[PDB]
């Protein structure tokens, strides 16, 4: 094969992508936020069969709404730029620094949440666009990375693997194995994963010999009472002396999945240990840092939350809040607000 | 002057027909048409020049002075005029490179024609100079003096018209003898060159008159 | 670099070129014959600067007439197809059987007229389109083949090499040297090359001291008389007995460059040997076969012409007629008419 | 050309006014009027000639070639027309019989003026011949830098036509200074009658 001619072809089409208006661009992919990427119909009709069928149906002044043809996973703009650059020039283009990097200067950005999110979005784009080489490349990257990612992000990775159909069998199997190997509570799974997925996971946990404890009836009642805003039902359930907020991890549940005011009320009741540790091994401060809600963090610190405690992996709430926030937010600014609150409190 | 206006309209139409015949002979030569049609076109160019000479004789009877003045021709052509028209020896030199290649016999005949045309031109020029000096002298008489003046005027007008007639005769003779020395094709090429020469001169006049 | 993705890109673009209507083709290139090729504006605006400028000027359904942009050389259809295939996939598509092959079945079609003509057309197209790699590849081809091609075709190769200016400098130089080292007639140089090339070749030929005799004035007179289609003038010149048709090779001149009817009328006089040779070694029939004019060959065969005579290179009239026509015409039908006439005369 | 039509009407009116001034100077000479009124009429004639030169300069700009041909004058004047007008030495010969008696000083001035006019005539004629030959040759070469040469030659021709007229006006003023009022008046009368006689002869050649 003649490598030089192919390299010149790739360079010419990369220069085409780098200045689409200069080379007679005839289509525009609009994202969910409002940004636009100008692309040519011939290139994407050739490389992507999905784009061929979509442009053939739209042609029955050409715009494609990405929020409609995807409609299963919100994808950023830099991931779209990477996918289109690979479609045009057959080479992967790294995103601008900050999109696939977290706000922790000690993090290598191999397994932190921004990098995982970018990889997930690009893989979903490659699946929707029907590009098998990019799908395999990023499936291998995610398989090499899931072992070092926090389990709460492994949940989202497994969600994407389930959405991406049979094109990610290896990723789906690895994620199911990692989840059933750990001691993840059923609550989160049922409130995040779909019904058939949680049922399959529970069936595999039962048949594989691994222990699957029965969901405590009163704990389930407390959780259902917490999901439905009704503080009087919570008082009625607590007046029976048959329940304990620490034994049910009600603070963790309210901070992770419930509304801000519900957690604030449960904290003002002063009926649960703030520094209590859940079966997973996390404190309420770590869950608050993951949730990224400033009111909960302020109410926790104002109630006596100890910030020097570390998790099983040795991360304190500050490192979790750093690894959970995007780097561009410290150069939605709700993450930056939490980061600055935690930095200001750490200074005292 | 109705006669001079008529002469100028005839000359305009002559120029239009000259342009038409030159275009036709150019197209015919380029299309490699047969000798018979080309000879017909040559003999029609010759007929058209003859028609020019008749109209010039008509203008000469009406106003010989107008013909010598050359103001009915374009500005650059006036630089070459001789007794009411062009000098045949110079037009022969102009067209000679285009009727090339010439045979030895044709070459001798053309050079002989050129020599005879030059000698006739010199003799006519000398005769005209002598006439004009005699006109100066004879005119200088009537103004000083308060039968003979009219007769002298008429004789001198007849002499001037005769000189114009002889110059037109010389041009027509030189043209017809060039048309007899040369073959049909060669003659056609020469007529085409002559026509393009005149057209280029008129174009240069129009460019200098902008 | 990853070669696999590049080859998939190339295959996708080859599928685009093979069916341009199925991939939103937005421009058309119309040939001199009447045929037309569909192509995309972005691809050719990126690969070639000439098309970028032409389309940007036309934009100030797009049709481009090849006879207007490239006006000084009639290029075929397969050359355009090859150049556009290289534009779309960077892959040199071979020409169809018959185009690069001649009528002769005793040839390997490696240095014959149809092949050199195809190469020349493709090289001129690559020069007009400013694709330098294609230019270099076919310039290499022409230098490899030129050392075996008959001089008469090397004249046309030199003509196009000068047309390509300073880009095809190597082919030009080679052609020049070849022509200078050959005993080409002065009239052939005047009627095949512009005044600049003739003067340059004569200066180089005279600087090395080669045999460069001048043309007799009377012979020049008969040749100019023949060029003006004035047979009667030539008759009067022969009447003068200054020239002879044998020493002037008037039959060769009339058959090679002058009009058909002039050569017919010159033959109708019967004042020169028809089977006479020239300093190059060709008879009148050989030149008639080289020109591919059936009426000249017919009139020579009706008056008397030996068809069994060969040139200095060993080529007979049948061989010249076969090697001057392309194989498409035996599988303008003027060459086919000449070849069939001569094959009939063979068994006669 | 509109310019030439305007010139021809202006020239008709110029001829009419010339005829009027000649009749007036004839009447003044015959009535033996005093030097002051006669000098005023002389100066009016001189102003009229100056106006002739002005209109000639304006017409030369529109079409110098038409002015060199002399088709704007009468038929008899063409035999005497030199570069758009008459030859001053010949008009001096014409007027010589009428200015006598001359003093020694006037005779010396007239002979000096005639010699200088002849030398200027010869030099300007030679320059025009050289100019004319060079345009003939250059047109012949071109048909068988060009724009700059065309413009240069045109400007040169214009300068010569305005120079010969400058010399004519200078010599006319020189006669108006050499001669007394009565002599100048007689000379202007002779000039006017001469021009009228030439125009009459042209009418006879055209009848
Ligand atoms: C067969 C003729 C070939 C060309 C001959 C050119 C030389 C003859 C010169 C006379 C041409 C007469 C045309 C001028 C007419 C005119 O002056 O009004
Ligand atoms: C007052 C002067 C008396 C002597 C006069 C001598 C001749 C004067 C020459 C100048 C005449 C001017 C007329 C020029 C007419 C013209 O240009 O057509
Ligand atoms: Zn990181
Ligand atoms: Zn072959």
């Amino acid at each position: 094969p003649d490598v030089s001619a192919l390299q010149l072809l790739s360079n010419s089409f990369e220069s085409v992508f780098d200045s689409p208006d200069d080379f007679y661009s005839d289509a525009k992919l609009v994202l969910s936020d409002g940004r636009e990427v100008s692309f040519h119909r011939c290139v994407l009709s050739a490389r992507s069969s999905f784009f061929k069928s979509a442009l053939a149906a739209a042609k029955k002044a050409v715009k494609l709404e990405l929020k409609e043809i995807a409609k299963d996973y919100e994808v950023g703009f830099d991931s779209v730029v990477t996918v289109l650059a690979y479609v045009y020039s057959s080479r992967v283009r790294p995103p601008p620094k900050g999109v696939s990097e977290c706000a922790d200067e000690n993090c290598c950005h191999v397994a932190c949440r921004p990098a995982v999110d970018f990889m997930l979005e690009v893989l979903y784009l490659a699946f929707i666009f029907k590009i098998p080489e990019l799908i395999t490349l990023y499936q291998r990257h995610l398989l090499d990375v899931v072992d070092k990612v926090v389990i709460e992000d492994t949940l989202v990775i497994l969600k994407l693997a389930n959405i991406c159909g049979k094109a990610c069998m290896k990723l789906l199997d690895r994620c199911k194995e990692i989840i059933v190997k750990s001691n993840v509570d059923m609550v989160s799974l049922e409130k995040s994963l779909p019904e058939e997925l949680v049922k399959e996971i529970i069936d595999r946990r039962k048949e594989l010999g691994l222990e699957v404890p029965k969901v405590k009836k009163h704990v389930s009642n407390v959780h259902k009472a917490l999901d439905s805003d009704d503080i009087e039902l919570v008082k009625l359930l607590l007046k029976e002396d048959h329940t304990n907020l620490d034994d049910a991890c009600a603070l963790h549940f309210a901070v992770a999945y419930c509304n801000v005011k519900t957690a604030t009320d449960l904290l003002k009741l002063d009926l649960a240990d703030v520094n209590h540790r859940n079966p997973r091994g996390y404190t309420v401060l770590h869950v608050a840092a993951m949730r990224k809600e400033p009111q909960l963090i302020l109410s926790l610190l104002e109630k006596g939350a100890s910030a020097s405690e570390a998790t099983l992996e040795g991360r304190t709430a500050l490192m979790i809040a750093k690894q959970a926030t995007m780097a561009v937010e410290c150069n939605s600014l709700k993450g930056r607000l939490c980061v600055e609150i935690l930095e200001q409190e750490d200074k005292r | 002057n109705s006669g001079i206006a008529a002469f100028e309209m005839e000359y305009t139409h002559w120029l239009e027909e000259q342009n038409r015949r030159v275009s036709e002979i150019r197209t015919a030569l380029q299309a490699h048409i047969g000798d018979i049609e080309l000879k017909m076109l040559v003999d029609s160019c010759l007929n058209h020049y003859a028609n020019l000479f008749r109209m010039k004789a008509d203008a000469a009877k009406a106003d010989v002075f107008f013909l010598m003045s050359g103001m009915w021709r374009t500005s650059t052509e006036r630089f070459f005029q001789w007794i009411g028209g062009f000098r045949p020896s110079e037009l022969l030199n102009v067209v000679m490179p285009y009727v090339e290649p010439l045979t030895d016999q044709q070459l001798l005949e053309v050079r002989n024609l050129q020599q005879s045309s030059q000698q006739a031109e010199e003799a006519l020029s000398q005769g005209l100079d002598k006439l004009q000096q005699g006109l100066v002298e004879s005119i200088a008489i009537q103004i000083k003096v308060v039968g003979a003046p009219m007769a002298s005027a008429m004789e001198n007008l007849q002499a001037l018209e005769s000189f114009v007639n002889q110059a037109d005769h010389l041009r027509q003779q030189t043209l017809q003898q060039m048309s007899k020395i040369l073959t049909t094709r060669q003659a056609a090429r020469g007529l085409l060159a002559l026509g393009e020469y005149f057209h280029r001169l008129r174009a240069l006049s129009s460019l200098w008159a902008a």
